[PDB]
């Protein structure tokens, strides 16, 4: 009893495409055959279902078949990349390079990895945002068994030069993982021309269900992985359990939509981002956008708003869906990328989706102006940089 | 030539669209058929045509029965909606 | 009201009210292809919560005719 | 977000700044702005020792602004001995403030005693 | 064409329509994350995450904090047998597990072996059913973890899940189960059963595909060591993002079927008997495979003497259904001391909720028909028939 | 009331006939029948009440899945002739 | 496939004819037994052939093939049977074949009785 | 074509011989009002008609269920 907000928030998680879902319910209703049954048709229809989408996945990523392995999501994918090469390689390579910025599960994956006796490099990221290459080919060791950067920021939307990072981990003769969790379906990915060797997707960042996703494991020149989850061998052994059919059916029917819609989506979503950030900048000073804007994707638009509180402004913004970059502590990307301290309270990330209207955007801008400007009448700090005061006034205690 | 068949269809796929109930959805789908035929005008060939019209079919029935489907499972209007 | 047509047509077409002139055809004068018209003869549909149906839909070409319709 | 954390958020009492070179005004300025929450609360003492005015400036999120909105709310017309007497449990059972927010009553408290030793401090003799 | 009816409920059932029903609204309007805490979209997903949770709780007897939502029942087996034991690690690298568990409980231990560990595997007498005896005479001073599935998945067989739970209590083991098979189907008390941790797979329930949940006592707390990594998800002990509408499902499925329980009981308790005596009554040396005393009428494995799984499974070209045939024979079958020529002759029939009695007959019609064929193009069936003993002739 | 008992288990019967699913359809009808038999002997009306608010509910469903069962329909199983 | 319940030449010859060749290859342990039977002509042709086999399906067809191949050929047409024709002939894939294996290793026992018969 | 003697001979399980045109569906028939409803229900399925409850609710006899399909 009561109107919605707004949805701003598609870099945590996107609604279901209506083609998606027209692909999944048949297998919601009627053709519920487990996709290893071998020996009826329930299960011949299902499995012919769950190859098809194989070749989906596939076909946006420029992969065979074969080197696609349905997962519950990038989470899993990530934790079969990094641990799987870690375990596999581990009598004669104990060493991994990733970055700063990296999700939370890539992070903690190494983390637990070091707890095993690891050792884990934690590549810098320039003030922009993006690595140094230098750095990443001064980082390579002989014992150096992975080479894992994302693909797109979850963030601050900024893209790894993931070509080039490619190229340095193949004349190095070092495994190159990358998380295309926000990048599958929204800029174009060949695992070939980029030298990739594994691959995290999750579905429900492009539009699919959630609870689905896949790892690409490179066999041209065979990347080999421990697999992680034991059981009877499902998905090429390398991830055992029933695979959840109208999942990946949903899953692949994402990545055909997301494959025809790329570039239609990436006109429009550019338009909208501009609009968005150009009309918030000519009518609020002090708004900074985190992230170089000559390599980023549009879709994720990170700014840091001087002088006003993350948290209150969101709460001013009680009808747009937003969030502020996540626990009780303040965020690793923003502090990795040299934001000042006093800054890192004052941002929030608008995403900017396949089913965002013009409407939604301009209102947004009109909140947004609006509540922060009435913050800013009520912010101690507007007044003391307004009246001369240096925001190095060691006035500061608790 | 084919521009009855092409128009109907239009017809079909703009008035099915407008009844969608969630905003998202309905407005996706009717910006992305009018840019869909608008860009789509100037093509000759008549295989491409028909290549065309019977993908925008199959397309038909996926918004006739996502229609039905979001209709069934409803929800409240958008704060944008008034 | 009743000839809010003009109002209609001029935001559909994007014409200004003084073109829209009862002996005014959609194609010729006001200058708009035939995706134009049927998302226009829809528009009328929904403006007055009627439903035409296709026969005498396509006769609807100029202003006068989708007022005649209505009335 | 409790109903009344909403009703003095973008509903605020208060809001502003009074002459920091009075004699009359207190001025506390407690928190910090890497912390997050950064709290200036300003009072104006009468000849018999009341608060007249009192205007408050925060940085911080909505509870925050919650606590020290009601903090000027209730330091109105109380010696500067009654106001000593805040306690920011108050403040929180008044706002109903979960745990991970109590600390916007602590900085609100922070400031009322912040703010009255400034004036006290401008009462001393030269 | 015609589709053939379904008789594999054990590999996996049909969404009730009620627990689609309940999923739609979450995969259509309440697509927000339940980890986001900043606006609606997420607390009303969060707000069916929590309901669903009680849902499972309340079909288990156990408390809503227990739960943590899996991907499925082979990742809860995972996360309580490596969990518990990379736990426990420094003190006990012992584990007692039975030959009949499910093949991800056997491949667990296997990769557990590779890292040290010591794992029994428990023989099951000719019934299926465990030795109880056995049980406390495996355990040792450094063993940690006791796994056992409360119903077999091949012949349903139910272990006496209780008196393991005494048994491991007493003997201070945590008490680990795979049931899989049995939740909604059978009571289950965790507490009455003195259970520490438990495996759920939504899609054996009626529920979806891709979500399980698994269930880890706090009361005597038992603690466990994550497998995914990741932000924190499930208490940490499951990182990612939880499936709303998977786990909307599954809370709905749980409910629906403790509703349903006794109901579907009976009537698949009769519909098991009406199955398992017209067969018989009809055909010569057809063994069933589980102590008939102790099992869950839901599954049915039989032997049909003198004929090959695959070729009986294919003459049923109008059955959906499964067996133990060979690449490797049943392992389930072998452990029960199923003579070797009839392991290849057993099939599993799964009588649902939804199975009706016209899909019974058609499956007793069709099979006795079929059998008796197969039996007329069976050189075995001639050669005990023609008086010539099986157990002489030599072979290869 | 009897009478508004009556007319819903009239109204259940008939839409649960429309299910397309030979399963969701015999389930449905049968478990309707054996549900209604049993509540036959019931003289608590809070009782009654709340038996007849889950069935109106139940109802709903019904509606709701049989349609969505004609949107997706698929062949007939052989037993159906 | 389509041998299979529609099988050439099933059942089986009398055993007690000096002319008979009757082959039991196989074992209940591996899953498949075939049972292949032959006539032999004055002429040393194959004049019929039946079989009884347990097993799946692919080695059912695989001895449904064979008798009909082993029908009117010599008894030195038979020892070049080789399973491998029987393989491209039914398209059986490589964890199916050994069927056709033990239906090559069916035709050589009956010859070898035919032969140690004779 | 009173084929109802079959209808209602299969619904409430009673012989054909039993269906006498002057019988009631409970007094005579031993059937109650669910059973009654599963009846009409049954007939609209062979005749494939519809009874609204208004005329539906006074069919309580044989002759009753045939007059009505006669007519309507
Ligand atoms: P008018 O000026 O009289 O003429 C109209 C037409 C276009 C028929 C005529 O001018 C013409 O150009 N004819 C030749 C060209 C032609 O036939 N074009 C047909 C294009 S068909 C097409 O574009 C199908 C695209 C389908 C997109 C649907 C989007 C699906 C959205 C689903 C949302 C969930
Ligand atoms: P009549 O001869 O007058 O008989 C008297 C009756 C029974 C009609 C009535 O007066 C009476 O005696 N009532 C006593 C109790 C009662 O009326 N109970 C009615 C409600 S009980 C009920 O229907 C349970 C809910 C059934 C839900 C079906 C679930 C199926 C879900 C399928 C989803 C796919
Ligand atoms: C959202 C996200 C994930 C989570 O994927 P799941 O399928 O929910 O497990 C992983 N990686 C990145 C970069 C993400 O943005
Ligand atoms: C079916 C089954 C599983 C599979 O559950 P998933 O969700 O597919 O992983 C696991 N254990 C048992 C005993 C099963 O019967």
């Amino acid at each position: 009893s009561s109107l919605r907000p707004l949805y701003m928030d598609v870099q945590a998680t996107t609604p279901l495409d209506p083609r998606v879902l027209d692909a999944m319910l048949p297998y919601l209703i009627n053709y519920y055959g487990n996709p290893h049954s071998r020996t009826h048709a329930y299960g011949w229809e299902s499995e012919a279902a769950m190859e098809r989408a194989r070749q989906q996945v596939a076909s946006l990523i420029g992969a065979d078949p074969r080197e696609i392995i349905f997962t519950s999501g990038a989470t899993e994918s990530n934790n079969i990349a990094i641990k799987g090469v870690a375990r596999f390689y581990r009598s004669r390579k104990k060493h991994l390079i990733t970055t700063q910025t990296e999700h939370k599960c890539v992070l903690d994956s190494c983390r637990s990895l070091e707890a095993e006796g690891f050792q884990v490099t934690y590549l810098p990221v320039q003030k922009s945002g993006i690595i140094d290459l230098k750095e990443l080919e001064a980082a390579i060791q002989p014992d150096t068994s992975l080479v894992s950067v994302m693909t797109v920021n979850n963030e601050i939307g900024v893209k790894q030069p993931i070509a080039e990072i490619g190229r340095i981990c193949s004349s190095r003769k070092v495994y190159f993982h990358t998380d295309a969790a926000q990048a599958v379906g929204k800029i174009p990915l060949d695992v070939n021309d980029m030298k990739i060797d594994l691959m995290s997707i999750s579905g429900h960042k492009i539009y699919g269900p959630k609870g689905v996703g896949a790892i690409y494991i490179r066999r041209r020149p065979r990347v080999r992985v421990e697999a992680l989850q034991s059981g009877g061998g499902q998905e090429r052994g390398m991830r055992s359990g029933t695979v959840p059919t109208p999942l990946v059916v949903g899953l692949g029917a994402a990545c055909e939509v997301a494959q025809q819609e790329m570039e239609y989506d990436h006109k429009r979503i550019s338009k909208l981002s501009e609009r968005l950030i150009q009309n918030i900048m000519k009518s609020l000073p002090d708004v900074v956008m985190n992230g170089d804007p000559k390599h980023h994707y549009p879709g994720c638009i990170n700014l840091s708003f001087a002088y006003v509180e993350g948290e209150s402004l969101l709460m001013a913004l009680k009808d747009v869906a937003l969030s502020s970059g996540s626990s009780l502590e303040p965020s690793y990307v923003l502090r990795a990328i040299g934001t000042d301290e006093d800054l890192a309270h004052s941002s929030i990330r608008f995403g900017i989706g396949r089913f965002t209207t013009e409407e939604e955007v301009d209102y947004t801008v009109e909140k947004c102006i609006q509540h922060v400007k009435r913050l800013r009448e009520m912010s101690p700090l507007w007044e003391m940089v307004q009246d001369g005061i240096d925001l190095k006034s060691i006035k500061w205690t608790q | 030539s084919s521009r009855a068949q092409v128009l109907a269809l239009y017809r079909a796929m703009l008035r099915e669209s407008k009844r969608f109930s969630a905003y998202n959805y309905r407005t996706y789908a009717v910006r992305r058929i009018r840019d869909a035929f608008r860009e789509n005008k100037n093509v000759k060939d008549p295989v491409e045509i028909q290549t065309l019209v019977n993908k925008a079919k199959r397309d038909l029935g996926v918004i006739r029965r996502q229609v039905h489907i979001g209709q069934l499972y409803s929800t409240d209007k958008l704060i944008i909606e008034n | 009201i009743e000839e809010r047509v003009k109002k209609i047509i001029g935001e559909q077409l994007g014409v200004k009210q003084e073109e829209v002139t009862n002996n005014a055809s959609f194609v010729e004068d006001l200058g708009a292809d035939s995706l134009d018209t049927v998302e226009l003869v829809m528009a009328l549909e929904e403006e007055f919560d009627t439903e035409i149906p296709d026969e005498e839909a396509e006769k609807i070409t100029t202003v006068q005719a989708a007022i005649d319709y209505i009335n | 977000l409790s109903t009344q954390v909403v009703d003095h958020y973008e509903n605020p009492r208060n809001v502003g700044s009074l002459d920091k070179t009075s004699k009359n005004v207190g001025t506390g300025l407690v928190g910090a702005p890497a912390c997050g929450d950064v709290m200036k609360l300003q009072i104006q003492v009468d000849e018999k020792g009341k608060i007249v005015d009192a205007r408050f400036k925060t940085f911080g999120c909505g509870s925050a602004i919650a606590s020290s909105s009601l903090a000027t709310e209730w330091v109105k017309g109380k010696t500067v001995e009654e106001a000593l007497t805040i306690k920011n449990t108050d403040i929180a059972k008044e706002l109903c403030l979960p745990p991970v927010k109590l600390h916007c009553s602590i900085l609100a408290e922070d400031a009322i005693k912040a703010a009255l030793a400034d004036y006290k401090l401008k009462q001393e003799p030269k």
